[PDB]
């Protein structure tokens, strides 16, 4: 029996209020800025590179994805801003690689396509990190991996940051071998030149598809053969040849063109003999009772002002229905049960400074969700430089760890959304990047750093005021901002969402109006893997 | 087991709360007691087209009526007539801290403001006309809900005010 | 393909026969007696206590259950007669506690509510036993436990029978901890005062609900300031949910159960349900109240199984025992029922049947109407004890759900072989005409009439026939009094006395609840061939 | 490397002190009282019954055990005082049954022998409970069960307390069937008449031994055959006959006399193909550094006086070596690691009133022992009617439960020793009988009840002082002791160790000087079963 009437969250905001008008205007500008920057990244290398790419008969990388996925299905792209201003004078739109989750033949798959128009598809250090992140997502959720291979090899000027280490280019093949051993299908489509060391990607795949004229697979390129043995060979003859398809046997399927190869890929996925099974209970979906775009006015762009996280929850959960747990205890933290697109979810969100009661309340809640195998969603909005931030933390340290330890051991799928600040140990307790959430997203107004910019400035303003008061040479107020202004600038620049997203610290910057859709797609993908039993460590009572 | 279940139901007819004691009989019928009178009730639900119909017999009297249950009101449509019965709403489900100190009577409809009788700060008593609005050629006069002094006015004369938009702001007391 | 026509059990009884008329009249009187006694127990402490309870704004305990369970759903109450005349001068209706199985938010749950109108909710020795029995049922079937806590603590005058031992009050918290570790939800609703050990119940629960002013929790006993919802909800943190009144708390409880993320899964094959081909009330005439007369157990079976369809196993071998396959409300069941004295062939036939059901994971139903084992020099020489033990050992090790119904006598080792209380049947019910004891009253009388006739014949002082009934009459009275169904049910030896016309419904509800837990593989001991 | 020098517990008591002299004198009297009462119980039914028993060629029950166990091996008898003054006018020494753990053919086994000299071996209600307790011990520790069967059937005058219920006589056969299914050997030796319903015990056993002339096994006795069929049969002909040994086949071995049967039993155990394996690390044994008899002076018999539990620990652990855990936190509870006869043990003992810190400290300690699979020993000395007992307990309730819940779920072997008071919920937190400790022992000075006798008296002295002050009829001080004296007498009588031990609430009353030996034997037996992983419930933080 599910006919019981229940209360719903959310309240109608005062659209006429000046605060709402200002907050909407500021947030809208950030969203517009985000949209137009993505439009530029959408163009990849540029008109000249794109014209050259098409002149060879090859499809553009994003057109390949459009044709690969099911007609009209949504595509969840990840880390669109990787490499954004990362390198001083080189522009690398999207890191030279496009990764995302889409539906192929009715199966959710991870798609990893090299962007040949960007630096000829060379692998920059960020390119390796983006690919490794995609493989990690696929393995944790048992998503088949499809590699649209069109690459130019490693970027020699930065080889030390690509080749040697554990999380360097070598790890890519290690991940392929491990996923194959777990029956997570690895499919490679060579739609362009495969350079030295990239020839392994077609070989390490379970099934492989190569284009007739464009594809070339060779461990040693025609130049290295020419240097080592003084022999001149055409790229087609050396590799990706009918030799690779027939004489060498590296190719499992032969394709006439890009369209044919994509059609073959869809057939390969259909033969995986896989059917999705859900471990969680399901209920019919319902839209939230409040418009999502109202989040612009409610949240704004000023992190100093505070808002009720319940308002954010009311606009993303099915029917704006929410069962709060321990509502009046540790009120700075909000925990409760809801449903998104029919899936059950336990939501943990910050509503102020973390206290001992808040940490205990969170630790209790996380145990409940793990016991019932309920996915967890974290909404990070940590608070910084408040009189509350200036508080005795000895209790906070003793009790916080309990939450860091419960969150780490939880085996239910975890998704983190940074809707505000993320500073210090509060990041760890709220399932930061270091704690392996299945996905991590940030809003365009977020800030992340070891501590708030102001706190670092004020702390230094104590150390050197002391330095010269205790030493005895006086240190004046103008000497204070020759200390404080550079610090605040640095933390503002390095805490910017684009700075965080340019490096792969999050999986993307998302428009607040799209929060519900992104969460729905992410949780749906995360449910492809069975939920395991959670084993906890010692709870330091 | 070894006893009969009796359910205490409450229904509101107009302003009157009616207490009904319903006993679930083994045969599937129901014995309902209202005040000092007992009724033997049996029936079932059947669908004609898209309308659900209730076929019931009370104390041997059989009748048919169209049943619709929307929100907390039960609508019974019979050729004798139509009756509406209200299901009481538990307090907990009703928003606790219900809206209080409501100030602005809302425009009856979207219409031009023809007259304004209140300045930015004016002391008014309940029944003091605040504004006059013409909608589709029909005059409505807005009246003061409370004896509170007026904090502000959201509209001026000649303005078109949309339906249910606040017209006056009253100082918090 | 399930279109095959099959034979059906049962025959039409002779309603005009004098035996049927007498048997119906006697059984009807017993059922009427059972009904009116329950009506009195329904009232709990009484009008003055009930009026005081309502005057505090609290719901009556049975009204709480009515509001907690799904609208119109049946409620299977257990041990209604616990404490019936158990204590010399104290009346404890239902033991001061109400336990049963009902559906909350579509999930079958065990509900344990203190009756505050009975001795202020104090825990008598029978009260602890009734609660412990309910917890045992919940654990064996993986049923979430809901505690409607309104208690006054232990009954000090009888503390030695409440506090110390393993099956005493302490075991209640042990059971809560064990069920929680197995993911069997423990939900406590503090709708009143709980003191000393009582305060542990909300503390030991997975999720907890407390009423705004009525509820109070404190290890050591104003009460509101020491305990109260506000202190625990906002300061102590013992409370997970805060409720305005009893109605609000019950509404919150339904929400809590809906969030358990539990869905029932069936391990057995299912077929559409069918009503029996014969009226159930005919069981009154067929069975009667005279245990000396015998009836065909197949008649009882024909009136409770779907369509009165029954596949008998080894029909002509060991005919004193009836075994076969049937279905009740669509569930498959293997039925074992007595049809006479147990023999070596009957025990062997039963042992073979129990192995079959365990192999196929088929629930077992036992219908106990026993009169003893075959007595004879030849039977002992052929190892009747060895054969009888074969059945005791197979029944004990069986892991399929087992339900026992005593429709007649239950004496001696025949009780053990037919899955008595000692053999952990999921449920055990008795009809109002049943008798249970170590042996029949007459046998104990006759046996003593041999020992003392011998005592004085061998000693040499003569012992006359009138001396015989100064021996026999007290024995027969004792066994009649202690074998009475109410005596057995007042103590928790069975889960309730049920009207025969309700047998099919009770079995259907019981088997449905027992299927909430997965059926495990059965491991047998050594079969002494 | 184990050569590190470490500190040792214990201090030399002041033998000259008056307190020590008084405490030694009082405790010594209790021990002497305990010894002489056991001597009387040792004689069973009496001289006339014993003379009749021997006149039939049968060994006395305790002589049977002496011959069964290995030469010179210690025998751990259990519940020696069962049935002590339990029944108004009937004396039932030891409950009519002797149970204990001894070594047979080098294997630790549980021995259950009926005492035929006591009421002809009839089963009283306490007799069933004692046997059921023995079977529970054997199953939990995987100890083979040997039944020396010489019984006269159930005691008819008390049938309602023997036959019907789950924990009544029927459960005995249920336990045999379950242990057999687990490969815990069940061996029955019929050394005397087996009455109706006892014939099952030989049949339900894996292997069975019957004496030639004395043994008789029949489901129906010659009298019941005579009543039911009018047939007269000798006991030997009806059952326990050469018929049972050969014609019926119920007997697996045929024995000439009691000595022969005991010799056969030893051979049967030697063929079990069982070898003991230890899951715990072992270190060489060492005697404690202080005499055990000093415990008399240290502890005494006055529960109002307090002593340091560390003194008790110093005199039972190997080398008086003890590593205390959280020594300065929650000092009313003592927890630490030690070794007894080489086995590792975690010790929890009361040193005052339980506090919130003490409960938290205990909960932390129990998790540590369960993680490392270390056996736990509890020393109960709960404190009652102190100004400390008169304290706000709201915190105590919130924190105590955490300990009740950890102790219940612990799967390591647990042994409880009551060296003082055991009142209220403090009993549960310290692993009372309800929490299934492998063994539970009590010292002769112990007291157990729902609450201390004084507290019940004082509490009532508030309720009726209120009753008449609020009602308005005055209630004088002499009216107070007409209220208090009966209550104090009742709690003193029902809290006495003999009252607790007469019923089977503990496994025996032990001399304090024997504490180390009893613990060593008990832990050794408990290690016959592998230690399982502990699964905890939700810790209410
Ligand atoms: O070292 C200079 C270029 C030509 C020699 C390099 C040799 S060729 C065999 C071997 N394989 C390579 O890739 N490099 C070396
Ligand atoms: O304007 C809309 C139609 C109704 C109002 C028109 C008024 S009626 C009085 C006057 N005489 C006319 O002919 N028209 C206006
Ligand atoms: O009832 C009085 C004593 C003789 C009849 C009892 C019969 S004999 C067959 C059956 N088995 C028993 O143990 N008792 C009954």
């Amino acid at each position: 029996y599910h006919g019981d009437s229940v209360a719903s969250l959310g309240t109608q905001p005062d659209l006429g209020s000046a605060l709402y008008q200002e907050n909407y205007k500021q947030m809208k500008a950030l969203v517009n800025q985000l949209h137009e920057r993505v439009e530029h990244i959408k163009l990849g290398g540029g008109e000249k590179a794109r014209a050259l790419h098409i002149s060879r008969g090859k499809l553009l990388p994003r057109e390949r994805i459009d044709n690969l996925i099911d007609p009209g299905s949504p595509f969840l792209e990840l880390s669109q801003f990787a490499g954004y201003q990362l390198y001083d004078n080189e522009e690398v739109p999207g890191g030279g690689i496009i990764t995302g989750i889409g539906r192929v033949s009715g199966v959710e798959c991870m798609i990893i396509a090299n962007d040949a128009t960007v630096k000829g598809g060379a692998y920059y250090p960020v390119t390796v990190k983006k690919q490794l992140r995609a493989q990690e997502i696929a393995m944790q959720n048992r998503l088949p991996c499809i590699y649209l291979v069109d690459s130019g090899g490693a970027y020699l000027p930065r080889q030390a940051d690509v080749f040697p280490d554990r999380d360097h280019f070598g790890r890519t093949f290690y991940n392929q071998a491990i996923m194959s051993s777990k029956n997570i299908a690895q499919i490679a489509v060579v739609m362009g030149s495969c350079t030295a060391g990239g020839a392994y990607v077609p070989a390490m795949a379970d099934e492989n598809i190569i284009v007739r004229k464009q594809g070339t697979i060779f461990l040693a390129g025609p130049p290295l053969v020419k240097a080592a043995t003084g022999e001149e060979v055409s790229a087609e003859d050396l590799g990706g040849a009918d030799l690779h398809c027939r004489k060498s046997g590296v190719s499992d399927h032969w394709a006439l063109d890009d369209h044919h190869a994509l059609h073959l890929t869809r057939k390969v996925v259909r033969n995986l003999n896989y059917q999705k099974k859900l471990d969680v209970t399901i209920e019919p979906s319902e839209e939230p009772l409040f418009p999502a775009d109202e989040l612009y006015g409610i949240v704004g762009a000023n992190l100093k002002r505070s808002f009720d996280v319940r308002e954010v929850i009311a606009r993303i959960v099915d029917g704006s229905r929410f069962t709060e747990f321990k509502a009046f205890y540790g009120d700075t933290l909000v925990t409760g049960f809801a449903r998104i697109f029919g899936y059950p979810v336990g939501i943990v969100g910050n509503n102020g400074v973390l206290f001992s009661e808040s940490a205990k309340k969170g630790t209790h809640f996380v145990q409940l969700c793990c016991q019932r195998n309920i996915p967890l969603l974290f909404l990070q909005n940590i608070t910084g430089f408040m009189v509350g931030r200036e508080y005795e933390a000895e209790g906070i340290a003793k009790d916080g760890a309990k939450m860091v330890a419960a969150v780490a051991c939880a085996q239910v799928p975890k998704i983190t959304l940074i809707i505000g600040g993320s500073y210090g140990a509060g990041n760890y307790g709220m399932c930061g990047r270091a704690y392996s959430p299945r996905f991590l997203y940030i809003w365009p107004n977020a800030r992340i750093s070891v501590m708030g910019g102001e706190q670092a400035a004020n702390v230094l303003a104590t150390i050197t005021k002391d330095q010269r008061a205790r030493e005895g040479k006086q240190f004046s107020s103008a000497d204070e901002a020759a200390l404080k202004e550079p610090i605040i600038k640095k933390f503002e620049e390095e805490g910017n969402p684009y700075y965080s997203s340019a490096r792969v610290w999050d999986d993307g910057i998302i428009d607040p109006a799209d929060t519900r859709l992104v969460l729905g797609l992410s949780f749906s993908a995360a449910l492809n893997a069975p939920i395991e039993k959670t084993d906890f460590g010692i709870f330091r009572m | 087991l070894n006893i009969s279940y009796t359910r205490n139901m409450t229904l509101k007819d107009g302003k009157n709360n009616v207490a009904i004691a319903v006993t679930y009989n083994h045969d599937g019928s129901y014995s309902m007691q209202i005040e000092d009178k007992t009724f033997q009730v049996l029936g079932n639900l059947y669908s004609e087209g898209d309308c659900t119909y209730l076929k019931c017999s009370v104390n041997g009297v059989a009748s048919k009526a169209k049943l619709i249950i929307l929100e907390n009101t039960i609508y019974l449509f019979s050729k004798e007539g139509s009756i509406e019965i209200d299901i009481p709403v538990p307090k907990y489900l009703s928003s606790v801290s219900s809206q209080e100190t409501q100030g602005g009577p809302l425009a009856p409809m979207t219409g031009t403001i023809e007259k304004v009788f209140v300045k930015a700060g004016d002391k008014v008593k309940a029944g003091d006309s605040l504004m006059v609005m013409i909608a589709m050629k029909m005059e409505h006069t807005i009246k003061s809900p409370k004896d509170g002094t007026v904090k502000k006015v959201f509209y001026r004369e000649g303005a078109q005010a949309n339906r249910h938009t606040p017209l006056v702001e009253f100082e918090e007391e």
